[PDB]
């Protein structure tokens, strides 16, 4: 939250849809990280259909900027709530105010040139406290297309990969939910037909020595971009209306 | 910038401080005088130099 | 008002205090301003740019 | 050539204390005190939580039904759970609980080498009459700061995906400060004291720490 | 594989082998300068203050 | 929780009285503590002997003029301070400047005593102006475990004990294999020629070790 403020941060946090504002005031029957159930007062409440407002909180999901957006309950089990009060905080909002960052202990003084122009010199306490840590949500997609040579398969059967490679994929070829991945890991196995290599001399000779059945299928599989490393929080599968859904889907 | 504030703060003189008006054999024991806290970084002093 | 609130602290009017180098353990000449500055991490992350 | 030695080590809280060294020669309280502050803050034992396998959960980014703490936050709470061991370099604690109410650090299963310094420490709360959370809290022991990330090179079939690695906090020491005041021992010309008022989570004793600090300090002197 | 050996080889190929550094608004010729590469942990480039 | 100990890989030493010694690899944070501590000790506490005082054969004062020498008496006291004195079991020795003539009195121009060693015959004590010139005086040494100024001898010559002329430590990153960032601690020190720098370091942090002898156990 800001240690030093104006008094507008509240208005910003609330007026922006990121927070969760109680439609009607009352007592919280139920508080869960997933959802919040509030029992309405009789004065605010309409005569029929009786009683409660249930707010389903948005959980970890992709934002437009590939950042994360996650709501947390700011209230407690069995607590009085006023109408128009924050029932939850969006990302970068604290207790109904607006927190865009973190306030910290800062000293103004030249330190050994390590802050030479505007350059900032930060302690280890900060990187360890994980306070300036940030969570990214990246949406990767794998496309099974139709080429004149044949349809592309999402199958987990991938030419030229070890057991360590095919491990992280289920039987169908899609990575398990929650499995941590880094650059090069196969998220979705994809194979596309390319028949008849038209191999040459010594290559041929080589295949003759080692006896390999070099495949009629090229590897198109979607793998994690180089250098980016994260955990899979979700998987979706879209299918043409009328094509048979694969095992995983 | 930082560097010039460094050399400027190094070489500037105040009117009075620790080590004012003493005499030293050379720069070596001048630095040696300063680092140990006996003589101020900036004080008017006669020193032998080559 | 700020200084007054600082009186309600126990902390100086100057907003500056004595600081010691974590390396040599010796003090720093002059007081240095220390406080709490709300700081933002923009997303220019170096593992995007590189 | 008087060598120094300690004197009353004054405990104040379960958190911190003031340790004192009487016989210090000219300017030696700084040359000692700071060099001690350094090794104290940097190199020191610790048993910070590492691997945590929770109940129905594949990863830290979900929400367990029946607890208002996101899994990630629960992990962050476990990272701040202070414990001490005796004869083990790694111990796996079994945490169980259910029913509406706060789950503290005293709800685990006691073990031979387990000592919980903060039984009030909040792991996560519990919002519904039947919701149950079982977790294997794998606490190991080491030095410095080992983030969850550098933990994977070795890899080697960490396949149980229910196992969430967390960043290693290992260090007793929070804040170490030293003040050298002139200590007049009854007869001597001018001698100084050393008051090192340190700060800890309670998982390390003042004499233990201040011993091992100087230990390592002179241990580096082995060049000669 | 980023096998452990190759870093020592890269130390070799880097030694006497300068790299060119350039900034966006190149105005005078000094807008490009050649330096000697020093291997550094991290994703950021370290540029001498005097330059 | 096993620990990382270096042993000095290289001593790169210029001439004799000068030395630059590198110690690697260290643990992060250890370069500055070792360097600083060893520096603070190397500077202000080191056993050694030079000149606490000299009687003036010419006059009674530090302010006067000698017939046959242009140097002010304080000027010559300076030179005396820069004379390297290594004394044996004799605790306090005393020498004489006896010589006279048409040229400067060096450190080879001083009387030769039993347990006295001058490292530099080359040293300039004072010049000799023309002809006979009255110059010879006596010089008493003194011992110290530290540095004692001239004004400090309360009940005058600045007493320079510690053989160290200069001490500096450079901390730079050290690379070991799969270990990311370490300390490489480079000490650089000049001496007055009495004790060589290489052993000077050794006694310097032997002092440190002895101050720590009241604490630890195990490794040894």
């Amino acid at each position: 939250k800001p240690l030093v403020g104006t008094g507008m941060e509240r208005a910003v946090a609330v007026d922006s849809g990121v927070t969760a504002v109680a439609k009607r005031g009352g007592v919280v029957q139920y508080v869960d990280a997933s959802r919040i159930v509030i029992k309405v007062n009789e004065d605010e409440m309409y005569p029929g259909e009786a009683g409660i407002d249930i707010y389903n909180l948005t959980k970890y999901t992709r934002s437009n900027q590939n950042t994360c957006i996650n709501q947390m309950p700011c209230v407690s089990l069995g607590e009085p709530v006023e109408r128009g009060d924050v029932l939850a905080d969006g990302p970068s909002t604290d207790l109904g105010e607006l927190a865009l960052g973190q306030n910290m202990r800062v000293a103004f003084m030249p330190w050994n040139g390590y802050n030479f122009e505007d350059s900032i010199l930060v302690s280890e306490r900060v990187v360890q406290e994980d306070r300036f840590t940030t969570i990214h949500i990246q949406e990767l997609a794998c496309v099974s297309r139709d080429t004149k040579l044949g349809p592309e398969e999402i199958t987990a059967d991938i030419p030229n990969v070890g057991e360590a490679a095919l491990s992280k994929l289920d039987e169908s070829g899609i990575v398990y939910i929650g499995a941590e991945v880094t650059g090069g890991d196969i998220l979705v196995g994809k194979v596309t037909p390319k028949g008849e290599t038209q191999l040459t001399p010594e290559e041929k000779l080589l295949r003759a020595i080692f006896g390999e059945k070099a495949s009629d299928v090229k590897d198109s599989s979607l793998r994690v971009p180089n250098g980016v490393s994260g955990t899979v929080i979700d998987v979706q599968v879209f299918t043409r209306d009328g094509v048979e859904k694969d095992k995983r889907a | 910038q930082d560097v010039v504030l460094g050399l400027y703060y190094m070489t500037r003189d105040c009117v009075n401080a620790k080590g004012e008006g003493m005499v030293l054999t050379g720069p070596k024991e001048a630095e040696r005088l300063y680092r140990s806290g006996l003589a101020s970084l900036h004080a008017r002093v006669k020193v032998r130099i080559t | 008002e700020i200084k007054e609130l600082l009186k309600l602290g126990d902390l100086p009017t100057s907003g500056q205090i004595r600081l010691y180098d974590g390396r040599t353990g010796e003090q720093f000449e002059r007081p240095v301003t220390v406080g709490y500055m709300y700081m933002l991490k923009l997303n220019h992350l170096v593992d995007d740019k590189m | 050539f008087l060598k120094p030695r300690l004197v009353d080590i004054e405990q104040v809280s379960s958190t911190h204390a003031k340790v004192t060294l009487e016989p210090l020669e000219r300017g030696f309280g700084h040359t000692l005190g700071n060099a001690l502050r350094r090794i104290l803050l940097s190199s020191m034992p610790g048993c910070a939580v590492t691997e945590v396998e929770i109940d129905g959960v594949l990863h830290e980014y979900s929400t367990k039904e029946g607890v208002q703490e996101d899994i990630l936050e629960i992990l962050l709470n476990l990272k701040g759970l202070a414990v001490r061991v005796q004869g083990k370099d790694e111990v796996i604690l079994t945490l169980n609980k259910s029913g509406i109410g706060p789950v503290t650090a005293a709800d685990i299963t006691h073990d031979g080498d387990v000592e919980i310094v903060k039984p009030q420490h909040v792991i996560c709360h519990l919002t519904d009459e039947n919701a149950s959370i079982s977790m294997r809290i794998k606490v190991q022991r080491g030095r410095g700061y080992v983030p969850a990330s550098t933990r994977i090179h070795s890899e080697e079939d960490e396949r149980p995906i229910g196992r969430l690695l967390v960043d290693a906090c290992y260090s007793p020491v929070e804040r170490i400060a030293y003040n050298v005041e002139a200590a007049r021992v009854e007869q001597r010309t001018d001698l100084d004291k050393l008051v090192i008022e340190m700060e800890t989570n309670g998982t390390i004793d003042p004499e233990e720490a201040i011993r091992r600090a100087a230990t390592i300090l002179a241990e580096q002197l082995e060049a000669f | 594989r980023e096998e452990a050996v190759v870093w020592d080889i890269l130390d070799e190929v880097i030694r006497e082998h300068p790299v060119l550094l350039n900034r966006a608004p190149t105005l005078h010729r000094l807008g490009i300068q050649a330096f000697e590469p020093v291997l550094i942990e991290g994703k950021a480039i370290q540029l001498h203050p005097l330059v």
